[PDB]
RNA sequence: GGAAGUCGGCAAAAUGGGAAUCGAUUCCCACUGUCCCUAUCUACUAUCUAGCGAAACCACAGCCUGGGGAACGGGCCAGGCAAAAUCAGCGGGGUGGCUUGUGGCAGCCAAGCGCGACGUUGCUGGCUCUUCCUAUCAUACCGAAGCAGAAUUCGGUAAGCGUUGGACCCACUAAUAGGGAGCUGGGUUCCUACUGAUGAAGUGUCGUCGCAAUGGUAAUUCAACUUAGUACGAGAGGAACCGUUGAUUCAGAUCAUUGGUAUUUGCGGCUGCCUGACAAGGCAAUGCCGCGGAGCUAUCAUCUGCCGGAUAACGGCUGAACGCCUCUAAGCCAGAAUCCGUGCCAGAAAGCGACGAUU
RNA sequence: AUGUGGAACGGGGUAUUGUAAGCAGCUGCUGAGAUUAAGCCUUUGUUCCCAAGAUUUG
């Protein structure tokens, strides 16, 4: 149970929408509807292809870097002893990090309209 | 040394990976595998009845040692939070990145030494170094790849083909650093590591082994003190 | 059939009595033969042609499994078309003479893949004329049935070194529907020793590699799913193979090695590839192309080799 | 017996994409190039139906291009990889890019000593073989 | 050579009626006078053609099930010679195969004859004419048939043998233990009775020994008995396990079991004997002992006392003829072997799953065994995603400190 | 294989309902009931 | 003459005929025996197929291919606001079957309810159940009579309940009035039960219990006349007979789905009937966007395993199995991981406005 | 996926082409809805309406089963049945109580009336389609057999349910059992029926909720885990019942997910055309291409398919007939995928009940 | 047949496409613009319309 994230738009991928591509070299793409599909098929690239996060955060149109909370995500390979207490201050740092990245998603895009 | 059956299967070391410090077997078939198991080893290293990536060849899909264990990329997140509550703090976990995902086919680890398929990736040969703390050698066994699953490790004997020559013999047995012997598993079969599963002190092998391999396993060993 | 109405009124006992004698009739090789030997002799319509036509009182052979009716003057064998055992009787009855025909008419069950039917008997008739080139005598002759395929040209070419003539033709009592063919192989080469490479049908039937795959076209057009059934290059254990970069900027063949290799990476160990990896031709849009060869378009493509053009251009 | 000769452990329903007359990829290293597919096992009486196989059935497959002493057997083959697209039960779906198999006996272990490709785990389940001697497993 | 899967052979009485139920019960039956001559001709030619394919068929069965003798292993086939006679073996297929050709030409010419049917009644009776004839060609072979159901019988009930392996045959005086030798040695139930040749046939029972299985085989004691075991020595790569009663108690002399052995010696040649001294418990030994190759060891047979050594010697004889700290626990230095019976062994899962149900009823809980601070929360269901974001990524033993460490930082931001 | 129409499928299934696997349906209608 | 090559037979000889459903609302043509043993409880319900969507879930099914795995299933979900208790009625046994003996309604019917005894309620003057209400509040000892007779001589006992589809966001008016049994206990404890529920709301919570097998049945979607292909997959002298396939209607026929799993009852005042333990993320079941074709779900609801028949915001109704039948799958726990709330109005990829608010960007609106 | 369809690349796609043999044939490669396996989209017709408006054909007509010597038919005989008026489809309807499983000649008896029975001995056409029968290939249950186990042979009840894919051949399959009552190839020179759709009418009228006479009926097979490497077996080998999990075929649904479809002609791109120009839009018998919601749909997707009696083969209890015995004669028990119900579908439009109002 | 009434538009949400014209300086306005129910959801938005005509009913 993964909510991945798509390799065209690089947008969330939930249980049961989307595809999923295994090429010769075993390495596995993760299209979220039919449109990233095709346009794989296709063969579009991501950062030439106008509606993509891809291209909007490698063309200037996305913050450079959020380092919100001195920690923001990353894909842990080391798995963690599971403990209520750290279980249930990171369920509020995880709202933490949502009303942060919300204020500097306002403060960003004040300072792109001028 | 000790005879099992996976359900009605000869192979073993396909549905489970032994170690020194723990213990892995499959789940959803029947548990007389994991009963099997925990006669001998309950009482020693904990038993973990685990999947990787909802599957059941977890014996070929992980490769570890008494200190530490990897999980290919398949492996969800919540098996391997299962895997970390399951199994005991000193001993560690990793995630690999690795494109030949089949850890236990293409990697044979010992608690020192490793021997890896000779095609393996650098950051993957770094952090099977920086997790097992085994010295990694990639080379072939009897001009086979799957080193992992062609050939079974322990840490005072190991096995490989009865087709590898004398002088590979050597070879292997130098640059492991532990005696070797050139033998068979499960009546012929030349898939050593899919059909014998051996901790530092105790083997498992399939009901079809025959009382002369067994034997053999036994001497290589040295398991009858 | 109209042949096979012909074959039980006048007695032959199969239609490929009629294409022999039709055979034998523009050929003109039997009538001379002192010496045949026919194998898979069933049903026996050979044999009755060749019986009736040659001179009375020649060597006559007949050997297959299934028992063999008495042919007049045709000893038959009712043993396995290669046998240890029959070899040794064919010997026998052979003495001081020499095979001088040898006829062939296998025909194994059909039923199958017709790509297992052709090349199952490909060997029949191969391992057939292997016994045959074992009895023939200098400027023999060797008949046989062949259906066409893959093989067939493999098959003719070992024939053409091993006799002297090929004048494989079809006769009208043949099933023109089915694609047997008789081929009619005279002029034994006599060969001071028969060839390893000709007896062991490793070397006969292996496969010749052919010129560089059309692999430029999928490369101009990363479209057009082409379904490819060939192999996996030869035993290629990792199919994400990937080519220094510095070493495809010197290559001479920039559309093989993008339709053949997975990736182009500028390892930093490589003193000339980090070079290549600081120069400002080399961009991060190219950078990411060439980290996934595999995944980009007919401009990326292109763009590539504008780019190796232009280290090229200043390397030299 | 063949039919579900050596499975340890029964196959859940997936689309079925390779039917008969299929010619498809040889995935490993005894020397087979190309297969062609005879019939598949455990195929009942549907009229009209054209018989199929999917990832880890058993099919009578034929070396259509190969090694000739690998050929002149009608030899059982697992189909590992398949380009129609499937459900996998947990529900994503999964198509590989190019229809793949090992030439294998009716036991159920292969000639060959190492798979060149993506191994299905459905594959790889029901023949532990396989599992055993395949390099990356997805 | 397993003989048993060969068919039993029904007499001649329900092999007919077999085979003309069959023909009615698998053919139609109906036909009318006014139809086409042709659906006549055909309908009747059905019939006869028919009962002509289901009797080959089953004729068939029988000549290829039975072995044949030339291809067989030349200790198999002289011993269907002693039991059978290969003779009348041979006569009694060949007179079957020859029926099943005479079927066939019969069949053929009705067949052939019924083409000129003109009317309903004509083909009735070359019908009729067909099925008698092909009945009393059946008939004829009623000896040939109840021979080889007899000869399938006993055939079914021989031991299964394998000369390739390894073997030692053991032969002697009847009752002279060399049948307690056999029943001590190896798994095989052989009957020990006070009537002389209570082993009218061979014995053959397998022996596991230097990681080997051997395959003793028990001769009759020493007519068709005694044949039977000349031929089972005659053709055998093992070694001879005479035993000689050293008492006399089995009520043979030893001076006429010491005759018998020097005289079948020249069958006994090339094997490694054994001058076993048998009911030791309960001069002419002298030429038997200066053969050298005959072991001389003691068979206390009443005390059943000297039967492993023997055996033991008769085995090697007739092979010798033919840094890395493994750190293991303290606890398995001193763990108690799982054995069901003893009350101090732990339980097993599967003991827990008998109980709760068995095998698909019983549900195994995973987390039943997780190292954690508590019994308790070890059913509790660990949040995995929350607004987009997994939990997982965030699990961290100081998480705590890097949120205190933020709200600095935010309070630094809002002033 | 017998079908449902089996006598001895119905044997056992009344077997199954004779015991504690419809005990589970009993409390659990009674609790519905009650509330 | 024989046919050379045979097949099954290319329909369903026990569906037929396949006429139009004299019916919109789905009809129990069979209820739960009944027993004195267990006092009172009801067997039936009514809903409205609103969607349906996908969930998550991880499997504990011993034995099975996939124990402890996570599972995808779709799943149908069907509103099921409380509903009113407005009648009692008494069925006698008769040698020519049950018949039903009397009626009893109650005093203050909703104009819910009434709407359904007219095609047009405007034009009318509501004139119905007035006398009954007059009666009922001059002398209760009358209705006592009738309650008498039921207890009495009555063997059946079913109560007139109807759906509060004012609640639903339906734009039809009619409530749908149907009979559930009364079963269990003697015929006075299901009288008096039926009294005690007069005019008060029985609510799903009540009836099912989200882990029991329930049969569902409806009327189908209509596909209209059909020719043999799609109606019936199809690929001597004489006069043509009934089993011979032939075009006709194909669709809206009443049927039975059997062996329906509840995953879940939610409650429409609680917001977290989409929120699962593994899950959090305060949800509603309705899709983002709303229903295709029905709307927003803010009434109790009712998750099913698979598809029901007939299309969206279409009655269905809800019955106890007839048997029990304790298969595994009917016997084992659910315990929901996700569920699936993006929009159904094509290619959704959002669960709730609020979390893809922070992926996209500040939108300038 | 790629001719697996068909007698066969008929027709489309590859743009039609490469090599051989005598334009034809074959082979390898290539292509594709011929096929697995059908789905979707558009126009016209069909549908209804306003107007106009025929013809063929016509003894009379219109239900089936058995019989009516035949020719059985629609009229006749004996039955099942039978309720107005209609609509749209589709085309159905325009010769023995025979026969079956056991051949022909001669002799020996000899129950008996010169025959003489059984015996006994002597010799050489294919492609799809509804239903029925059992004379059963498989599945269910039984009896016998050197049937230790496994596998198997024969025989009994049994037609509920299946009995394939390709060129007699070779595979799959549990099995590929036998028969009765729209089409094409090589070979000779109106009405009625069936299926859906309305519909006047007693019961005062209109409704709401129901009952159930009767008719139809549905599920089928396989292997996987223990129970097992146990029973059995010298060994080789090696099951079963309970419980559980999947799959084949079939049937009924559904569109969350996935694929397909494009007249959303919804958006975008390209070519050409249209006003002086920057622009602006618009047009092109659906100009071409990409994506494309909704709908439809796919064993190309998901879900669902159940229990009570009576028996047959057969195994028994008591028990006579017949002072014993006996499963049978009176009675009783267990017992097959069988028969009858339950469940499921329809609801008598001439079967019915309760309730509401009543100008 | 005066109502938590309906209808026509409008807003919002949700979707489809892909960042419009123009202003300009590829970039910014601009994940913009266009379409959005014709068998999508919602509406303190505005406007509008209905307490009517005919027929059969003890």
């Amino acid at each position: 149970m993964r909510v991945h994230t798509c390799y065209f738009c690089s947008g969330p991928v939930y249980p049961g929408h989307g595809i999923m591509f295994v090429r010769n070299d075993s390495k596995v793409f993760r299209f979220c509807r039919s449109k990233c599909h095709k346009n794989f098929k296709m063969k579009r690239n991501p950062r030439k292809v106008a509606w993509t996060k891809a291209y909007r955060k490698a063309h200037g149109k996305e913050m450079v870097y959020d380092t919100a909370l001195a920690v923001t995500a990353a894909r842990r390979n080391v798995p963690v002893r599971y403990d209520r207490n750290v279980i249930a201050t990171t369920l509020n740092a995880m709202k933490r990090v949502s009303q942060v990245h919300a204020k500097r998603e306002r403060l960003f895009y004040k300072k792109r309209l001028a | 040394a000790l005879r099992a059956q996976f359900e009605n299967s000869n192979e073993i070391g396909v549905f489970s990976n032994l170690t020194n410090s723990y213990a892995l077997v499959a789940l959803g078939g029947s548990e007389n595998f994991y009963s099997v198991f925990e006669a001998e080893l309950g009482d020693v290293v904990p038993v973990v009845h685990t999947t990787i990536g909802g599957t059941r060849i977890i014996g070929r899909l992980t490769c570890g040692n008494r200190k530490g264990l990897l999980v290919p990329s398949s492996t969800t997140d919540n098996e391997l939070q299962h895997l970390r509550n399951s199994l005991p703090d000193p001993v560690k976990i990793q995630r690999v990145d690795e494109r030949l995902s089949a850890l236990g086919n293409i990697v044979a680890c010992n608690d020192y030494v490793a021997l890896v398929h000779p095609d393996i990736e650098r950051e993957t040969e770094e952090i099977i170094a920086d997790v097992l703390d085994v010295e990694v050698f990639r080379q072939t066994v009897a001009g086979n790849v799957l080193t992992g699953s062609y050939c079974a490790l322990s840490n005072q004997g190991a096995l490989v083909h009865p087709r590898t020559s004398i002088q590979e013999q050597d070879e292997l047995s130098s640059l492991l650093q532990v005696p070797l012997v050139a033998g068979t598993i499960n009546r012929g079969s030349d898939v050593i590591g899919a059909g014998l599963v051996v901790n530092d002190w105790c083997a498992f092998a399939g009901l079809d082994t025959t009382a002369t391999e067994l034997a053999v396993c036994e001497s290589i060993f040295k398991l009858q003190d | 059939d109209k042949w096979y109405k012909l074959a039980k009124e006048q007695g032959y006992r199969s239609r490929a009595a009629f294409k022999l004698v039709q055979l034998n009739q523009k050929y003109s090789f039997l009538e001379k033969a002192k010496v045949i030997i026919d194998l898979c002799a069933a049903p026996g319509g050979w044999l009755q042609v060749a019986s009736k036509t040659c001179k009375p009182g020649s060597l006559i052979v007949g050997v297959d499994l299934a028992p063999i009716k008495p042919i007049p003057n045709c000893h038959t064998f009712v043993e396995d078309i290669t046998s240890d055992k029959c070899r040794s009787q064919l010997r026998g009855y052979l003495k001081t003479w020499k095979a001088d025909v040898v006829l062939h008419d296998g025909a194994p069950n059909v039923g199958s893949a017709w790509l297992q039917d052709a090349y199952g008997q490909a060997q029949l008739v191969l391992m057939s004329m292997k016994l045959a080139c074992e009895f023939l005598v200098a400027g023999g002759t060797f008949v046989t049935k062949v259906f066409r395929s893959r093989d067939y040209n493999n098959l003719l070419w070992v024939f053409k070194q091993l006799f002297n003539k090929v004048e494989a033709t079809k006769p009208p009592s043949s099933r023109n529907v089915s694609a047997e063919i008789f081929v009619v192989c005279r002029g034994y080469k006599a060969p001071k020793k028969l060839d390893p490479r000709f007896t062991d049908p490793r070397t006969v039937f292996e496969e010749v590699q052919e010129p560089v795959t059309n692999v430029d076209a999928k490369v101009f057009h990363p479209e057009k799913r082409k379904r490819s059934r060939e192999g996996y290059a030869d035993d290629d254990y990792t199919l994400h193979k990937t080519v220094l970069a510095s070493e495809f900027v010197t290559a001479n063949d920039p559309i093989q090695i993008l339709g053949t290799s997975a990736e182009i990476v500028f390892p930093k160990d490589d003193e000339e590839c980090q070079r290549l990896y600081n120069l400002d031709v080399t961009t991060e849009e190219i950078l990411l192309c060439c980290s996934d060869l595999q995944v980009l378009g007919k401009k990326e493509f292109r763009d590539i080799l504008r780019w190796r053009l232009k280290i090229r251009d200043e390397m030299g | 017996s063949r039919g579900r000769g050596a499975a340890s452990g029964t196959k859940y329903r997936m689309t079925l994409g390779l039917p008969v007359q299929a010619i498809m990829n040889c995935a490993d290293n005894s020397g087979a190039k190309n297969l062609y597919i005879v019939s598949v096992f455990g195929t009942g009486a549907r009229l009209n139906r054209l018989p199929a196989a999917s990832c880890g059935d058993m099919v009578l497959a034929t070396v259509k291009k190969g090694k000739p002493d690998l050929r002149k057997k009608i030899m059982p083959a697992i189909v590992v990889r398949q380009r129609k697209a499937w459900r996998r039960k947990d529900g994503v779906y999964l198509y590989f890019e190019d229809n793949a198999g090992v030439i294998v006996n009716p036991k159920g272990e292969m000639k060959g000593s190492a798979i060149t490709g993506p191994v299905a785990k459905e594959c790889a389940d029901l023949w532990p073989r396989i599992a055993s001697n395949a390099g990356t497993v997805v | 050579a397993v003989f048993k899967n060969i068919t039993p052979i029904p007499d001649v009485n329900t092999f007919l009626d077999v085979v003309l139920s069959r023909t009615q019960r698998k053919t139609p039956t109906v036909i009318r006078s006014g139809f086409k001559i042709s659906r006549i001709r055909g309908f009747y030619g059905r019939k006869v053609k028919f009962t002509q394919d289901t009797i080959t068929e089953k004729l068939d069965s029988i000549l290829q099930e039975f072995p044949k003798l030339n291809d067989i292993h030349p200790f198999h086939a002289d011993l269907l010679n002693i039991l059978y006679d290969r003779d009348h073996l041979k006569i009694a297929l060949s007179q079957l195969s020859t029926a099943k050709h005479l079927v066939e030409n019969v069949a053929r010419d009705y067949i052939r004859l019924l083409k000129y049917g003109d009317s309903l009644y004509r083909c009735k009776q070359l019908k009729r004419a067909a099925l008698g004839r092909m009945a009393t060609i059946i008939k004829r072979q009623k000896s040939s048939l109840e021979f080889l159901e007899q000869v399938r019988q006993h055939l079914s009930r021989l031991p299964a043998i394998d000369p390739n392996t390894r073997t030692l045959l053991v032969c002697g005086y009847p009752n002279v233990g060399k049948s307690s030798f056999m029943n001590k040695v190896t798994r095989a139930q052989v009957d020990v009775q006070p009537y002389a040749f209570t082993t009218k046939s061979l014995f053959v029972g397998h022996f596991d020994y230097k990681y080997l299985r051997w395959q003793v085989i028990d001769t009759p004691g020493i007519n068709t008995i005694e044949m039977q075991s000349i031929t089972a020595m005659a053709h055998l790569r093992s070694a001879v396990l005479y035993f000689m009663d050293l008492s006399e108690m089995c009520g043979y002399s030893v001076a006429a079991q010491v005759k018998l052995y020097h005289s079948i010696k020249p069958l006994f040649a090339n094997k490694v004997t054994i001058l076993v001294l048998n009911k030791i418990d309960a001069e002419l030994l002298q030429t038997i002992i200066d053969d050298g190759n005959v072991k001389v060891v003691q068979t206390s047979c009443v005390q059943d006392i000297g039967v492993m050594d023997v055996r033991t010697t008769a085995c090697e004889a007739l092979l010798a003829a033919r840094a890395r700290p493994a750190c293991i626990p303290d606890s398995v230095k001193t763990r108690r072997a799982y054995d069901a019976n003893d009350p101090n062994r732990r339980i097993l899962a599967r003991d827990i799953e008998a109980a709760n149900g068995g095998a698909g009823v019983y549900n195994v809980e995973l987390r039943d065994k997780y190292i954690l601070q508590d019994p308790s929360w070890k059913y509790d269901r660990m949040p995995e995603l929350l607004d987009g974001k997994n939990v997982a990524d965030f699990v961290d033993p100081e998480i705590e400190a890097k949120l205190l460490a933020l709200d600095e930082e935010e309070e630094r931001l809002e002033r | 294989t017998s079908g449902p129409r089996d006598n001895n499928r119905n044997k056992w299934a009344k077997k199954h309902l004779k015991k504690g696997k419809r005990a589970k349906n009993s409390n659990f209608s009674k609790f519905l009931k009650k509330k | 003459s024989h046919c050379k090559f045979e097949q099954p037979r290319h329909g369903s000889l026990g569906f037929l005929p396949r006429k139009r459903a004299s019916r919109q609302r789905g009809k129990v043509k069979a209820f739960p025996k009944d027993d004195a043993s267990k006092p009172v409880h009801l067997t039936a319900f009514l809903g409205y197929k609103a969607g349906m969507t996908h969930i998550v879930r991880d499997l504990d099914r011993p034995g099975s291919k996939m124990h402890k795995r996570e599972i995808l299933e779709a799943v149908t979900v069907i509103e099921t606001p409380p509903m009113v208790v407005v009648g009692v009625v008494g069925y006698v046994e008769t040698p020519r079957g049950l018949r039903s003996l009397t009626t009893v309604w109650a005093e203050h019917l909703s104009e819910e309810v009434k709407r359904r005894f007219y095609k047009n309620w405007f034009k009318s003057k509501k004139k119905a159940f007035t006398k009954y209400a007059k009666k009922y509040a001059e002398s209760t000892q009358s209705i006592n009579r009738e309650l008498e007779r039921i207890k009495k001589y009555c063997s059946v006992v079913r109560v007139l309940a109807h759906t509060q589809i004012r609640k639903t966001p339906l734009a039809q008016k009619k409530a749908h009035l149907m009979e559930i049994q009364v079963n269990g206990g003697s015929v006075a404890d299901k009288v008096e039960w039926a009294r005690e529920h007069f005019e008060k709301t029985v609510d799903i919570k009540s009836t099912f219990e989200q882990n029991e097998m329930i049969d569902v049945i409806g009327v189908t979607r209509g596909k209209g006349n059909e020719g043999t292909t799609a109606r019936w997959g199809t690929k001597h002298p004489a006069n043509v007979q009934w089993t011979v396939a032939r075009a006709g209607n194909a669709g809206y026929m009443h049927r039975t789905q059997l062996n329906s799993k509840i995953y879940r009852i939610g409650a429409g005042d609680d917001a977290k009937n989409a929120s699962t333990d593994f899950d959090a993320t305060e949800k509603r079941i309705t899709p983002m966007g709303g229903f295709v074709r029905y709307g927003v779900v803010e009434n109790d609801f009712v998750m099913l395993n698979g598809a029901t028949p007939g299309p969206v915001k279409r009655v269905l109704t809800l019955r106890k199995s007839l048997l029990t039948h304790t298969s595994r799958k009917a016997l084992e726990p659910v315990s929901l991981k996700w569920i699936d709330t993006a929009s159904k109005f094509g290619h959704g990829r959002f669960q709730t406005p609020a979390e893809a608010k922070q992926f996209l960007g500040t939108l300038k609106k």
